């Protein structure tokens, strides 16, 4: 479920978690990530924190650039802005 | 002209000459750019 | 001071620490950063991720950003590098 994989991303520490571990990332959007080279969590966290954690950008991102639909953006967004809260 | 490229595009072009990388965004646009002009005239 | 900023850097989670909190980023290349949006070192962060964590990708970016010696941005990596393999 999406809030069992939100409880498990920002339980802890990412480090080389797939893109995929990521709420809001299902098979499409994963998939999608991948081409574009955010193969790791990390990767996405860095887009987050180079767009200054604002939630307007991130989003607009993400549906422009991977396809993301409003909950998947909100949910992908949600996961690193906690994760970013509790270990950053 | 690489602005004509989309980011998918420059990625293919990075990727296609084996120039290591990662996504192409605002904040690495530029850089990949520079390193595809410096690698095809020189 | 490198050590000193190298040491303090990696102590801990980076939090809302600025730029010039970055082993490597002294005054002349803080200013700059900030002066081209790298306003924290989380946003700087967020370009190493986004880079990969490549080494060349990272040092060639601060050069052409903020003017960094190779030296520079050799501790400039080295800080962020050993930050992300503690806490990310």
């Amino acid at each position: 479920t999406t809030s069992q994989k939100h409880r498990d991303f920002v339980a802890e520490p990412m480090g080389e978690k797939p893109v995929g571990s990521l709420a809001g990332i299902g098979e499409v959007l994963g998939k999608k990530l991948e081409e574009r080279g955010f193969d790791k969590a990390y990767v996405v966290l860095g887009q987050f924190l180079v767009l200054k954690k604002d939630e307007d950008l991130f989003r607009e991102w993400l549906k422009d650039t991977a396809g993301a639909n409003a909950k998947q953006s909100r949910d992908a967004f949600g996961a690193l802005r906690e994760w970013a809260d509790a270990f950053l | 002209n690489y602005a004509d490229l989309s980011d998918t595009e420059l990625t293919t072009l990075l990727r296609r000459y084996n120039i290591p990388h990662g996504p192409v965004v605002g904040s690495t646009r530029r850089l990949y750019e520079k390193k595809i002009f410096e690698y095809e005239t020189q």
